[PDB]
């Protein structure tokens, strides 16, 4: 075991210089001249209410007009962007849920919080429970639809397990993920997906197998949400040193990393643009700093919340970015 | 906990041999896909009010 | 195109129809240990998180109870941020038992999530200790501490928890109860009624 | 005079002094005018947060602008001419918007009561009773007093309600009543936050101070003139009301401090 434990460290260290090995430049370097950001002066286009309490999970739907949204009074909204209506409104058996998600053929919301079981709620038939599931040791994070059949989600227990609605038993579990997993992203491409977690590192994981390829690190905190490229090929991570960062796959490192002298405040939500341009990131701040993710340039502030955001989101057809936060409202910004 | 003892040394050796491109070549790769987009990009250029549904 | 507005209208009624409720709605977190006897104290109130909804004296409560579920990740505690109080059981009589108890004090009440929220500190088995009293010393174990007289011994293990309270943003209360004590509900009412009476007049003047 | 509102004895004056209590009166009641106007705004432009929308800044709002208007319709009261129809055309709004303004006094007396003594259920929306006897009671009492004597409006000294056929007990009674309701809150109040002013003495005295141009206890001096010494502490108490309200609730309150921090950030990166 001694000699093991050893024999462990000098692997990683050659993995350390074949990042140095494939180094070309850095992207700051690569990318010098490429045209200016611009101020993007982004105004409020809607303001939804109707919130009891405190939001914390808010996901777009591939419609582009419905969105959901869970908070701690226990229930579930879903709104129409275009015309601020409400839908539905879904009472949960459990009163502490801090994930949602939103299926692409939307016809299921899941929803999981300290409860270790995330409900996966029928939304096509008001709304009942389609089923719920069998559970972990600990807390749901984050839940995301992979397919309309198979379900991935992030508990407290450095575990992500792909699921399943017919068998009702997860099909592949995930471990590895040391500490808490908080945050879970997929690819357009649906075949893989990531996972940011209290280890202060995030790890790449292939949907068809139930072991990681690639574990990205570098954070001097706990990574509290990720999201993907528009391309699967780039990363961005948002932990609590009040820095997000750009990932590659086949670089296997750091590109840049975004902070800014008086950004002390932390990281709580992320999403790119579509074309791949800005990096909308949230921050306990009561404010939303927008990036150019080709450059590093902090170009584009959205203010106007009064507690802090914690949960962000992109339309896929790009129009608007959508925040929701403390102050128990979600105000759409185009 | 030799099993997770093999498994670390095992994952890491899996991870040993990751195939990798020039990391510019990558870079640059994230270069093209935004320049593309970037006129089909509803959030970066201002969106016209005549199609837009939150004008 | 009615119905979206129609369905809106009726929704809309629910969640201001239960803002009344939830504004006015008290939420306590219950922390402690086996020993402390909660299913023992739980049962005066009806006359791994379990939610208790009980109402003495024409106002609602919330027992939300963290069964040993306590988690040391930041974000776990902003799922009680909303709480207005926590109460606070130990095993007087459990003296071996006391300095986990110590030790547990600290992480929740010096938690700057858990801040701005007040302390309700029970000591349960305010008997079993009585006869401890005058026979075990517990400055035989807290030599920090006359070790045979009750009063002496009563009031230093409310020294120990409160001082061991770090830098007095709300008030700590205290209250040695019995198990089955009928006096248990007013006491946390007259402490929760102080507790908002504080809050809203820092919001007065 | 401002203190024409509380007089039931028809006492005289010495005219040297006359210019005394009505140079007081106008500079008194112009700077209540004026320095209400920022209220009124600083409470619209910093309604975008939370700490400032609530159920009793429209107490604060409400109650800054009913005296807003009845300071300000007072000074064109005095210089028009005594006994004419327009005296009598506008000497009917003082009479509403007075008692609008006591009617505040009162509902800012009733939310200090569920506040401290009831102080659970103090955050539950009550506006259906706060706008009704905040405006209603006022439209009730105004009806019965412009039926009993509508001739009593004017038709005397000055354009104020006279105090002949009782006509002054319309307001005076009722303003009484408001007065003795807050002195009776204000009692309570202090009792129960002077015992927590224990040994750890200025901050029950800054409780109350603060509470005096919201609970209207002021106006107990008016009535005191029956004698002329309390005249003058009638036209300074009240008479610079607005100046009261805008430098404890408007310009000193944290909550509107920092609503006012929190926007300049806003504006700024922006």
């Amino acid at each position: 075991l001694d000699q093991l434990r050893q024999e462990a460290e000098q692997l990683k260290n050659q993995i350390r210089d074949a990042r140095k090995a494939c180094a070309d430049a850095t992207l700051s370097q690569i990318t010098n001249n490429i045209d200016p950001v611009g101020r993007i002066q982004m105004r409020t286009r809607r303001t939804l209410r109707g919130h009891l309490a405190k939001i914390y999970a808010m996901h777009w739907g591939t419609d582009s007009r419905l969105l959901v949204s869970a908070s701690q009074d226990g229930k579930l909204i879903i709104w129409d962007s275009y015309t601020t209506n409400k839908v539905h409104a879904i009472p949960l058996r459990s009163s502490w849920v801090m994930t949602c998600a939103y299926a692409p053929s939307g016809n299921y919301v899941a929803c999981g919080g300290l409860d270790n079981i995330c409900s996966i709620y029928n939304l096509k038939t008001n709304v009942r429970v389609s089923r719920e599931l069998a559970g972990h040791t600990g807390y749901l994070s984050c839940c995301r639809f992979l397919d309309d059949n198979q379900i991935v989600t992030s508990s407290g227990d450095t575990t992500c397990a792909l699921w399943d609605i017919e068998t009702g038993q997860q099909t592949t579990t995930f471990t590895g993920h040391t500490g808490d997993v908080m945050s879970l992203s997929l690819a357009p491409d649906t075949r893989l997906f990531v996972s940011g977690a209290c280890d202060a590192s995030a790890k790449l994981w292939d949907v068809r197998e139930g072991m990681c390829r690639q574990t990205f690190t570098g954070h001097e905190s706990d990574i509290n949400a990720i999201c993907f490229f528009p391309n699967g090929n780039a990363f961005a991570t948002g932990s609590d040193d009040a820095t997000c960062r750009l990932f590659d796959l086949r670089a296997d490192q750091e590109l840049m990393t975004y902070s800014h002298d008086n950004i002390i405040c932390g990281i709580t939500s992320v999403s790119f643009s579509k074309s791949g341009r800005l990096l909308l990131a949230g921050y306990d701040d009561f404010n939303c700093n927008v990036w150019d993710a080709l450059k590093a340039d902090r170009a584009g502030v959205l203010a106007g919340h009064d507690n802090r955001v914690s949960c962000l989101g992109v339309t896929d057809d790009g129009m608007a970015v959508a925040t929701g936060s403390w102050d128990s409202f979600l105000k759409i910004w185009n | 906990s030799i099993a997770q003892a093999r498994k670390l040394v095992e994952q890491l050796k899996m991870e040993a041999n990751i195939d990798r491109i020039k990391v510019s070549k990558a870079a640059a790769d994230l270069m093209a896909y935004c320049e593309a987009h970037a006129k089909e990009d509803p959030l970066l250029t201002p969106v016209p009010a005549s199609e837009n549904p939150f004008r | 195109d009615k119905a979206a507005a129609e369905r809106s209208k009726e929704i809309d009624k629910c969640l201001s129809r239960e803002k009344t409720y939830v504004k006015r709605l008290v939420k306590i977190l219950l922390l402690g240990a086996d020993n402390s006897g909660k299913s023992t104290f739980l049962k005066q109130m009806r006359i791994g998180i379990h939610e208790y909804d009980f109402e003495i004296k024409n106002v609602p409560f919330k027992m939300v109870d963290v069964g040993g579920q306590r988690s040391e990740r930041k974000r776990w505690f902003e799922c009680f941020d909303s709480v207005t109080s926590i109460l606070f059981l130990v095993d007087s009589s459990d003296f071996n038992r006391l300095t986990e108890s110590l030790n547990d004090f600290e992480t929740i009440v010096n938690n700057r999530v858990f801040s701005n929220v007040s302390i309700i500190l029970f000591l349960n088995k305010t008997d079993l200790l009585e006869e401890k009293v005058q026979i075990v010393s517990i400055k035989d174990y807290f030599l920090e501490f006359d070790p045979h007289c009750l009063r002496d011994v009563q009031k230093f293990l409310v020294e120990c928890f409160r001082n061991k309270r770090r830098d007095q943003q709300k008030p700590l209360y205290h209250h040695f109860t019995t198990a089955i004590n009928t006096e248990n509900a007013r006491l946390i009412f007259r402490d929760v009624k102080d507790t908002i009476l504080h809050d809203n007049l820092k919001q007065l003047m | 005079n401002f203190a024409i509102l509380m007089q039931v004895v028809p006492l005289e004056l010495a005219r040297g002094h006359q210019v005394a209590l009505s140079s007081i009166s106008y500079v008194g009641c112009s700077l209540s005018v004026l320095c209400l106007v920022a209220t009124l705004v600083t409470f619209a432009v910093l309604s975008s947060v939370s700490t400032i929308r609530n159920q009793r800044y429209h107490i604060h709002a409400n109650l800054s602008f009913a005296v807003l208007v009845a300071q300000v319709l007072l000074l064109i009261s005095f210089r028009l001419e005594p006994g004419t129809t327009p005296c009598q055309v506008m000497a009917v709004l003082l009479h509403y918007f007075f008692l609008s303004a006591f009617a505040w006094m009162l509902v800012e007396g009733l939310h200090l009561y569920s506040m401290v003594i009831k102080v659970f259920g103090s955050e539950d929306s009550k506006h259906r009773y706060y706008y009704g006897m905040g405006w209603g009671f006022p439209l009730l009492i105004c009806i019965i007093s412009l039926s009993f004597a509508m001739d009593s409006y004017g038709t005397s000294n000055n354009c104020w309600l006279s105090l002949a056929s009782g006509a002054i007990w319309a307001f005076v009674a009722p303003a009484l009543f408001v007065i003795v309701v807050n002195i009776g809150i204000l009692i309570a109040v202090t009792r129960v936050i002077s015992q927590i002013s224990a040994d750890n003495f200025k901050l029950t005295a800054k409780a109350v101070a603060v509470l005096l141009p919201i609970l209207g206890t002021s106006w107990v001096f008016g009535v005191l003139a029956v004698a002329v010494v309390f005249q003058y502490m009638f036209a300074t108490l009240n008479s610079l009301q607005g100046l009261f309200i805008f430098l404890f609730h408007c310009l000193l309150n944290s909550e509107v401090r920092a609503a006012f921090k929190h926007k300049t950030k806003v504006w700024s990166l922006t």
